[PDB]
């Protein structure tokens, strides 16, 4: 599944991935702890605003 | 094509502000201001960037030097 | 005995009760943090004297409408060990819920 | 609009007044007028905003066109998101208000405010007609509860001068008129008069959250909830069905109860029935607060509540609710694992299908660009009818673009890389070969997921921070990275291996051309024993490389891949088998000499000859490749009559059952490892063909010597668990089963047999099923311990070091020197190989130059500029850290040091197997001179030289500076050898037992009077026993010098217990005699989690000071055993064992500040208040060592000392400071006032120093911050005391960052977070 420009919902503005193309892991603590160890933390910033 | 960028981890002292370095001297390579010195093999302009950073022609001194004449000659 | 390793087998037993019950909400914790004070009661009265006699107990108490009325001294000391092992079983059963449920 | 401090605290009043609009009277049912909810209703119509993009709320005025008109039926406006912080509903209702900070929470702002107890808190409601307000002529307290009928008779009795309200709204008519500046003095002076049990119990911490409370500057007349806050339908999720286990049951209930309330207060109602709808609706309004207040049982469906006002912050008590929960990424995707093994480190692949939908805004913006695609409508009719134009941007996009690739499951800081894509049909990705083991995860169906980096500064720090090709040395290990497994170190062996009787022996050939020869015909690979050209380039300039030529004896596929191997590198790396420890090796080397590069290139090279080769090499097994022993029957046969004939013996009556056991252990160990050597030698030379010998011992043509040899995967248990027997273990402790099981996978086996394979198989998955909750749940607390962590300083500038100090033990040593060296920085004192100077001016890396330098000194061990000793004051430092990632520069201000350190702990602990399996002399290893250092050496007169310490340490110098050779003596023992006496290894230098710990005597002279008893100390069937301590419960003093003298002219006499003393009383003998020779779960655990909890041990240690003379009475008294001689005697400190082990306190062992252990280990709280922090954390560090040592796991010494750091937090200082006495003090916030300590020059303004070692559990659940600390936590108990106390963050955290969001101080940003220090501070 991926998805770039697709439908999104209400609940906590995310989409929901299921009934469709919807792609995406949930992106957990432990991805945020592994971006936050080695070297910088702008893709962190860049995927949690826009 | 701009595999490592450990050239300019032997020149310049820190790895951490040659980021900044890069996306200042990218952002000014995309925009405008300096024309490309090496040709568009398969590469965009950013990888432009971090090859003439590599090649040890640019840093944060040299970045500075051209701001500054940037801001002058306006 | 002293407060430590009375409260540590009052704790020890309540967990076990959850793991035994899997409790997840509050208000089925609070039932088993009351039926945990009920468990784990010591039957020597040297003991029971000796919970009487260590730190972090008062004399005073909050409520009063517990505290029986009887000529019985064993009953009247058992029910305000039980309203402290309620009261400190719940401060330190808050987090025991949550940490339960981050175990498994 | 910029911001810089977060504070949450309780805000005045006045401005929920001037907010005061809305009416949520009446619940009128949701009409279908205006297509959403009516006026005054479910959903009134006060607080909507525009559901379309520009609309009223009734359908009137307020067109787009014009702006700034206040609205005829309702008091909204315009424009958006601006008026919705004013509009709220703020409507006076139930001033019986909740006070569930004080119910919920533990601490009681409201109570114990107004010395109210938690009794009367849980009984605010089912009212007694009022409490009496304080006035002019009242008799009673002013907090004084009485009843109805005690009320009734003080309202007909007082009369004049009484103001009383009739709900709880009379507390907030005295929390109106409380002015009050008097009583928190009065406490704070009855909490300095006196100090006892009554005040420390639940008194203490809540005077001190009053004098926290009474200066943080706010009122307490601001705690009063007039007004019921109404959030905005906009800002709450919209449902126009429209309740389906949400907000609007108690939303429904609130209203309906209001409207009951404000009905039967305008129509007059009596006293009892309007207290009954008031105390239904305080029941109302405190489960839409915060649900439970420990009553109120969940029902289950919808006919109980499931969602409050307040769970939005928190409905699961999970992972997941509102505080930044996994966000689904968009420009994302899911794929699963294969291998692709033809493209470079650099280089990867992505499906057709993913790619063609993760590239939209680029394709959309390179056809407007070329000028084919004028709209965005064209734009979608070239990408969704696949015409050429879009192909070929494609191509062009994917060609140069970094794209991320992680695991759902990520552990490592490894798991997200960086690559780059290639359109290949299908939609399956590929991994590469060479990052497949490092995500720990095999070809199994493991699913990966791809991202896309969206900015300049994302693609530049995925194309030059997180890949591949500069993640180099695996800093999570401090090891070799990526050499293959079963494919390239197989062809790289077979390719290499020499045998005789080659197709063309003996040829002189150049480089290139045995390519030429071996590619058409007449050439094997093998090729042994044949001298030809080899060109081999050496460095020993800066940089320059030195042309030479030579003459080697090599084989065909070395010169090979000679060509394959770069410019300069040794050649002795390549004459051995090339398995796979050699592979790594000359990857190591390779490194080591010529860069990064170079490297890299040469380990794609290695990779692509590798399965190039893998093909022409041919892995093949079958039914004749499984080489069986021809001897294995014979072994078979006359171990079962073996084990027959002692079975026999043993049913006779001579062996008993542990006995049988440990011969059944050694006696079948003896029998599988027989038909181990039976299979080995009859595998070894079975090849016999030759040329020139005709008898030669050969490398056979078998496949499973082959893998066994190579060293990959293959090892020599599964060697003699295929061919040979499977052996004997069993399920619950992999024990050693009396059954005879002799099967082998050539033959069939047996039902049982395979039975207790299966028994084994099923205990094996049952230990490797812990796996999972053990590094879900630890990684966890160890992040979460390390959060608040900001590198910003280079100069460190301490004095004090660290001696490091191996765990050499034996002859050849464990743990090297070599690793410590490299890393961390040593201090300004290490000295050269000559004597007595120096080797640095305090500022040198430390690398295989230095570590030759200081491996070829002369010392022990080195001091190092280092942790935690007086941090400079600013952060930490940089010297601490040093060189550990894949750069070799040192790692500089602003790096996540600490994150790194958290993941480098348990890496792949994952209790392997049966969690971990879990002499009777001192034999040496090591030549060399014996000194007894720390010994007290007593002279005895049977010849010898016996130990009486329990410290011994020796400098050893035969080949190099450092030590190999320590051996501690336990304490009570004989030495063979004496002081200063050659040893040539292999010889026992003691001897008794290591499991016996007596008491060697220290005077001679006559007995102290220890008279037996029948049955009390003497067992009776010289050998006469005259005490047994063990046996009575010490009745004992110190011995007389001759006959009765004083042993104050130059420390107790002592005996072992259960021991039958051969002395007896009335022999005279002499000094330094020996006394008689009666002196798995907790291993197989990581032991990591304890230490963070600050575990207690079984029996702790006896501590005292120099005095340190010991003495014992009688056998028991009325208080605790063993009342202290020491310590009590100069200064006043007692201390009350019940029970503890034997003491072990005498001359021999030295009693200072700091003891050594006397009874079990101590904990290290006091070890960490009164010996050192150096002293635990080295401690802390080496018990973790030799657990992962025993498990088999190497780690980082840095990261376990960083983690003791964390655990260094909540210190109490010295009660001479500034408002301090006993209370717990943060570590950093106290080392910070060490310069104002020392500009005022005062002592009493701070304290001196202070460190304990309480929780990292609760370190890590309780910060400087509420924001952080408080995932694993619940959130309003943390909100209530952050508002009580008022309490600010600063936007400083790592955690907070996340949280949050802003410019992280870790990593590139945090100059740019330096702008923001050149924003605030004079900007």
């Amino acid at each position: 599944h991926a998805r770039s420009t697709g439908s999104y919902s209400l609940v906590t503005q995310q989409p929901l991935g299921g009934k469709a193309q919807f792609g995406g892991q949930r992106f957990g603590e432990m991805e945020v702890w592994a971006l936050e160890a080695y070297g910088a933390a702008y893709t962190l910033q860049e995927m949690l605003t826009v | 094509a701009r595999v490592t960028v450990q050239d300019a981890v032997e020149k310049i002292g820190n790895r951490f502000d040659l980021v900044l370095v890069a996306a200042r001297r990218a952002r000014q390579m995309q925009v405008g201001g300096k024309d490309p010195l090496v040709p568009e093999e398969n590469d965009k302009t950013t990888v432009i960037a971090l090859r003439e950073i590599e090649e040890g022609l640019i840093n944060n001194q040299i970045l500075d030097v051209r701001e500054r004449q940037e801001q002058q000659e306006q | 005995m002293t407060y430590n390793n009375v409260f540590d087998h009052a704790y020890e037993m309540l967990k076990e009760n959850i793991r035994y019950d899997d409790i997840r909400d509050t208000d089925d914790l609070h039932d088993a943090i009351h039926m945990a004070a009920d468990n784990a009661v010591p039957h020597y009265y040297a003991d029971i004297f000796s919970v009487m006699a260590s730190e972090g107990i008062d004399l005073e108490f909050e409520d009063s409408g517990l505290m029986p009325d009887t000529k019985d001294v064993i009953r009247i000391l058992q029910a305000r060990i039980y309203e402290q092992l309620t009261i400190d079983l719940w401060e330190d059963a808050e987090d025991l819920l949550n940490e339960y449920l981050e175990e498994v | 609009e910029e911001f810089d401090a977060i504070k949450i605290a309780l805000a005045s009043p006045d401005m929920i007044r001037s907010w005061s609009f809305g009416e949520v009277k009446k619940p009128e049912t949701i009409n279908y007028r205006t297509f959403k909810p009516e006026r005054d209703g479910l959903f009134c119509a006060r607080i909507f905003g525009p559901v379309k993009d520009y609309e009223c709320l009734c359908g009137k005025y307020k067109r787009l066109k014009h702006r700034g008109v206040i609205c005829e039926k309702c008091g909204v406006e315009v424009t958006q998101t601006k008026v919705r912080r004013e509009r709220m509903g703020h409507i006076e209702l139930a001033s019986p208000t909740a006070h569930i900070w004080f119910l919920k929470s533990l601490p009681s702002r409201i109570g114990l405010l107004l010395d109210m107890p938690l009794r009367d808190i849980e009984r605010v409601l089912y009212f007694e007609s009022y409490v009496v307000i304080e006035g002019g002529m009242t008799n009673l307290e002013r907090q004084q509860i009485l009843t109805e009928e005690q009320y009734l008779d003080a309202l007909e009795e007082f009369g004049d001068e009484f103001d009383a309200k009739m709900g709880a709204e009379a507390i907030q008519a005295l929390l109106k008129s409380m002015d009050l500046e008097q009583e928190c003095e009065q406490l704070r002076e009855e909490l300095n008069e006196t100090n006892s049990e009554t005040k420390r119990k639940k008194l203490t911490k809540r005077i001190k959250l009053l004098e926290a409370f009474v200066q943080s500057g706010n009122k307490p007349e601001w705690m009063i909830l007039t007004v019921l806050p109404v959030l905005p339908p906009d800002l709450r999720p919209l449902v126009p069905r429209f309740a389906t286990s949400d907000l609007n049951d108690l939303y429904r209930r609130v209203i309906n109860r209001n409207n009951r309330l404000k009905r039967l207060l305008d129509l007059a109602a009596p006293d009892i029935i309007v207290r009954n709808e008031k105390r239904m609706l305080q029941e109302a309004v405190d489960a839409l607060l915060d649900n439970g207040r420990r009553g109120r049982a969940i029902t289950g469906s919808n006919k109980r509540p499931l969602k409050s006002l307040a769970d939005m912050i928190k409905g699961k008590q999970g992972r997941f609710r509102q505080n930044l929960l996994g966000k689904r990424v968009d420009y994302s995707g899911r794929s699963v694992i294969t291998v692709g093994p033809y493209l470079r480190l650099h280089q990867c692949g992505l499906p057709k299908k993913m790619a063609l939908e993760l590239f939209k805004p680029f394709i959309y913006g390179k056809l407007e660009l070329r000028g084919l695609a004028t709209t965005i409508k064209a734009a979608k009719k070239m990408v969704e009818r696949e015409e050429a134009v879009v192909w070929d941007i494609l191509d062009e996009v994917i060609r140069e673009h970094p794209v991320l690739l992680n695991r759902a499951p990520t552990l490592h800081r490894l798991g997200i890389q960086a690559f780059e894509p290639v359109l290949i049909e299908g939609k399956a990705i590929q991994l590469h070969p060479l990052v497949c083991a490092a995500y720990n995860a095999d070809f199994d169906g493991d699913q990966m997921a791809v991202h896309v980096p969206l900015t300049l500064e994302a693609q530049l720090e995925a194309r030059a921070l997180m890949m591949s090709t500069n993640n180099i040395l695996s800093p999570a290990n401090g090891e070799p990275i990526i050499v293959p497994s079963q494919d390239v170190v197989l062809g790289l062996y077979y390719m290499t291996r020499d045998c005789v009787n080659a197709k063309g022996e003996g040829m002189v050939l150049t480089g290139p051309k045995e390519a030429e020869r071996l590619y058409r015909s007449g050439l094997a690979s093998l090729h042994a024993r044949v001298k030809v050209r080899i060109t081999e380039y050496e460095k020993d300039a800066n940089g320059e490389l030195v042309a030479k030529t030579s003459l080697k004896d090599t084989t065909v596929g070395r010169a090979i891949l000679w060509m394959i191997v770069p410019k300069g590198l040794p050649y002795s790396i390549v004459n051995q088998a090339l398995g796979k420890k050699a592979i790594s090796k000359m990857l190591n080397t390779c490194y080591r000499i010529l860069g990064l590069k170079p490297t890299v290139i040469f380990a794609d090279q290695i990779m692509y000859t590798g399965f190039a080769y893998a093909a022409r090499s041919g892995a093949s097994v079958g039914i004749d490749d499984m080489v069986i022993p021809e001897k294995k029957h014979e072994i078979i046969s006359e171990a079962e009559a073996e084990v027959a004939e002692i079975q026999e013996q043993f049913q006779s009556g001579l062996v008993t059952a542990g006995e049988r056991y440990n011969k059944v252990i050694d006696i079948w160990a003896a029998a599988n490892d027989r038909v181990s050597k039976a299979m080995m030698d009859n595998l070894q030379t079975e090849t016999v063909i030759n040329r020139d010998g005709q008898e030669e011992k050969q490398v056979s043509f078998n496949s499973i010597y082959m893998m066994a040899d190579s060293g990959a995967r293959g090892s020599a248990a599964q060697i003699r668990q295929l061919a040979g027997m499977r052996g004997l273990m069993a399920k619950p402790d992999g024990s050693i089963i009396e059954t005879p099981i002799t099967a082998n996978f050539r033959e069939g086996l047996n039902v049982l047999q395979y039975f207790i394979s299966t028994h084994g198989a099923r205990k094996g998955l049952a230990d490797t099923a812990l796996k999972t909750a053990n590094s879900g749940y630890l990684t966890r607390r160890l992040v979460d311990v390390a959060q608040d962590l900001v590198v910003t300083e280079d100069d460190c500038g301490t004095h004090e070091g660290i001696m490091m100090t191996p765990v050499i033990e034996g002859g050849d040593v464990k743990e090297p020197l070599r690793d410590r060296v490299l890393g961390r920085v040593t201090a300004e004192d290490v000295l050269k190989p000559g004597t007595a100077d120096i080797l640095v001016p305090r500022n040198t890396l430390l690398h295989e130059q230095w570590c030759d330098l200081l491996e070829e000194n002369s010392v022990d061990a080195v001091k190092v500029r280092s942790v935690v000793s007086c941090d400079t004051d600013f952060g930490v430092c940089a010297h601490c850290y040093g060189r550990d990632l894949a750069r070799g520069h040192i790692i500089n201000k602003g790096e996540a040091i600490g994150v790194i350190a958290a993941q480098s702990i348990g890496e792949p602990g994952t209790q392997l197997t049966m969690r971990t399996f879990h002499e009777s002399s001192i034999q040496v290893k090591n030549k060399g001179s014996i000194k007894l250092s720390n010994v007290k050496s007593v002279v005895n007169s049977s010849g010898k030289l016996v130990i009486t310490s329990r410290n011994t340490e020796l400098k050893l110098i035969d080949e190099f500076g450092r030590t190999k050779e320590s051996y501690k003596v336990p304490y009570g023992a004989v030495l063979a050898k004496g002081d200063g006496e050659q040893v040539a290894g292999g010889e026992t230098v003691a001897n008794w037992d290591p499991h016996t710990m007596p008491v060697i005597t220290e005077v001679s002279g006559f007995v102290r009077f220890t008279d037996m008893i029948d049955g009390q100390t003497i067992t009776r069937q010289s050998s006469l026993v005259v005490l047994d301590s063990a046996e009575r419960t010490r009745p004992a003093l110190k011995i007389v010098d001759a006959q009765g003298n004083d042993v104050l002219i130059p420390a107790q006499y002592f005996l072992p217990g259960k021991a039958i003393v051969q002395l007896e009383d009335g022999v005279q003998i002499s000094s330094g005699d020996t006394l008689a020779r009666i002196p798995d779960i907790t291993g197989g655990l990581p032991r990591v989690a304890d230490l963070f909890e600050a575990r207690r041990p079984k029996e702790p240690a006896i501590l005292a000071e120099i005095s340190g003379i010991v003495s014992f009475g009688k056998e028991t008294k009325g208080k605790r055993r063993l009342v202290i001689t020491p310590v009590d005697g100069s200064d006043p400190y007692e201390e009350m064992i019940p029970k503890w082990r034997q003491l072990n306190v005498f001359e021999g062992e030295r009693v200072e500040r700091g003891d050594v252990i006397s009874d079990g280990p101590e904990a290290p709280h006091d070890i960490l208040r009164l010996r050192g922090v150096h002293a635990v954390t080295r401690y802390i560090v080496n018990e973790v060592q030799d657990v992962y040592r025993l498990q088999g796991v190497k780690i980082n010494d840095k990261h376990i000392e960083v983690i003791v750091r964390q655990m260094l937090r909540k210190a109490t200082i010295v009660n001479a400071g500034s408002s301090d006495f006993l209370e717990g003090e943060q570590v950093e916030y106290s080392r910070v006032k060490i310069a104002n300590r020392e500009l005022e020059a005062n002592g009493k303004v701070g304290a001196t120093y202070s460190r304990d070692l309480l929780g990292i559990t609760k370190a890590s659940l309780a910060t400087e911050s509420f924001i952080s600390a408080a995932s694993f936590q619940e959130t309003t108990r943390v909100l209530t005391e952050a508002a009580v106390a008022g309490k600010r963050d600063e936007l400083r955290g790592l955690k907070e960052n996340v949280i949050v969001g802003r410019l992280i101080p870790a990593g590139t940003g945090y100059a740019y977070h330096q702008d923001r220090m050149r924003r605030r501070a004079a900007g």
